[PDB]
């Protein structure tokens, strides 16, 4: 008993589902947590040893921080802030290394597949850059003319999208409810006829259209929200949803614990 | 001594205080100081 | 230059607690609870779950300034009902609903084969 | 300068679709809209991220390296 879920489409990066028998506040809180509160791994620190490219050092550092990294086992990693090491260690970070040289007469593309994990992952499933396209080359980090070199070391910690958007695993989250406007939560702007000028949403097929003669239902509340969660690739989309629910539950549990302890 | 690079040749030179600032290989009078050896830290944000 | 550190949005600073409760003098049996390092995500959910309670006369929240991640929540209940108890019940209900939703979503996902 | 790693608005990773986009435009003679749709860019935020990019790094690559090894 509780909120009911029926998922229409499932993919490697998109899940389209219906969330019924739930409050609007709960659905919105889940959406916000999925956007902002899910921990993830991303490159945080960059030591540049050699950069003879045409791009600035912090330009490339910014690009590297935006590289999605595998975060399946991120819960086994610790935050650098509450780790007893000095700067970074193996219990709270993953160390990658990029080393590219322009030995070819044509432009040499530095991809994210060239990143090499140097730290000992200790059996975890974190750190590997996420590869999505068919060619097997990841994000296009940089380009090198002949003779140009780029040597650098990245330290990746775990963070959340609140601290910086590079840790966000959620991409866009479609969220809709009441496609027929039976709750009258919007007043449709129009010129001649509102119904004709406003295209029907794809979810209108999943609810009964209004009868055009019945009186306004002033007791009906908002439920049955159609939500489509996309994944950047750091974690599988189903894990995105599950970890969002877990994070919200942890927040409420922390509220309870603080209240009880005080 | 301190290391420099010819603006044109890209050749590496070592110059002292009394040395005239020119490229030995080509005579170019424009030199760029070499990259520092101390590590540089960048926040990836 | 004057920008604050982003971790101040969610990390409690030195010498401050997550919750502080102040009795309200405007109306009887009312409290105002300040939540630190929180925002709408928690406030709206808590307020709505409080409004589902039948013995809660008044429940509202506000984020006084976007710059600071904190919000105030005013709760007034009927006589003989501690507003702290109302907050506990709302939180327990939210946790139960989220657990049920997690179970249902896991079961629904396991039913898939095209993923 | 060089293709952005992620879409500014939603955060979809579009830095790995620049070469595929150029290949689709050149080799397959697809128009821009169909190529963008083929790559999976459906929201117009991502579509403007990839469609309006100007690849200036090529010009930067024409000048001889300052520090050549
Ligand atoms: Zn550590
Ligand atoms: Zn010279
Ligand atoms: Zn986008």
């Amino acid at each position: 008993e509780g909120p009911q879920v029926k998922i229409r489409e499932a993919s490697k990066d998109n899940v389209d589902f219906i969330l019924s028998n739930v409050d609007l506040a709960m659905a919105n809180s889940l959406r916000r947590v999925m956007i902002a509160e899910i921990p993830t791994l991303a490159i945080d620190s960059v030591e540049v040893e050699t950069n003879t490219t045409v791009l600035a050092d912090e330009f490339i550092a910014h690009r590297l921080g935006l590289i999605p990294l595998q975060s399946m086992d991120i819960e086994q990693l610790e935050y650098s802030r509450d780790c007893f090491c000095e700067d970074h260690c193996d219990k709270c970070s993953v160390v990658l290394t990029l080393q590219a040289f322009g030995e070819s007469e044509s432009t040499t593309n530095v991809y994210s597949k060239d990143l090499v994990i140097v730290s000992n992952l200790m059996g975890r499933n974190i750190g590997h850059p996420i590869i999505q396209d068919k060619e097997g080359n990841g994000v296009l980090i940089c380009k090198l003319r002949k003779g140009q070199e780029l040597k650098l070391t990245c330290v990746a910690k775990k963070g959340i999208a609140k601290e910086h958007a590079k840790w966000g695993p959620a991409a866009a989250i479609e969220f809709e409810y009441d496609p027929w406007n039976k709750l009258k939560h919007t007043d449709y702007w129009y010129e001649q006829d509102s119904a004709k000028e406003w295209p029907q949403s794809k979810n209108c097929e999943y609810e009964d259209p209004p009868n055009e003669g019945d009186p306004f239902d002033y007791k009906a509340q908002a439920d049955t929200f159609y939500m489509n969660v996309e994944s950047v690739g750091s974690i599988p989309v189903d894990q995105v949803v599950v970890r969002g629910i877990d994070t919200l539950q942890k927040k409420v549990a922390s509220i309870l614990l603080a209240l009880t302890q005080m | 001594t301190l290391k420099y690079i010819c603006a044109e040749c890209s050749s590496k030179l070592s110059l002292s205080r009394t040395d005239a600032v020119r490229c030995k290989d080509c005579g170019h009078r424009i030199l760029l100081k070499a990259r520092t050896k101390r590590l540089v830290q960048f926040e990836a944000r | 230059m004057n920008a604050p550190d982003r971790f101040e949005l969610f990390l409690l600073g030195e010498g401050e607690s997550k919750l502080k409760i102040d009795p309200d003098t405007k109306a009887p049996n009312a409290v105002v609870i300040t939540f630190e390092k929180e925002d709408h995500t928690l406030g709206n959910l808590i307020r709505a779950e409080l409004l589902n309670d039948r013995k809660v006369l008044f429940a509202a929240y506000k984020v006084e300034h976007p710059f600071f991640a904190r919000f105030k929540l005013r709760i007034q209940t009927t006589e003989g009902y501690d507003p702290k108890d109302a907050l506990k019940n709302a939180c327990n209900s939210i946790i139960n609903k989220l657990g049920a939703l997690k179970t249902n979503f896991e079961t629904e996902w396991n039913l898939q084969t095209l993923a | 300068m060089i293709v952005p790693v992620r879409c500014f608005s939603c955060g979809k990773v579009v830095g790995d679709k620049w070469e595929s986009y150029l290949n689709l435009l050149q080799e397959d003679e697809l128009d821009e809209g169909t190529a963008l749709s083929r790559l999976g860019l459906k929201r117009y935020c991502c579509r403007r991220m990839i469609l309006t990019h100007v690849d200036l790094i090529e010009k930067f690559l024409r000048y001889n390296p300052l520090e050549k090894r």
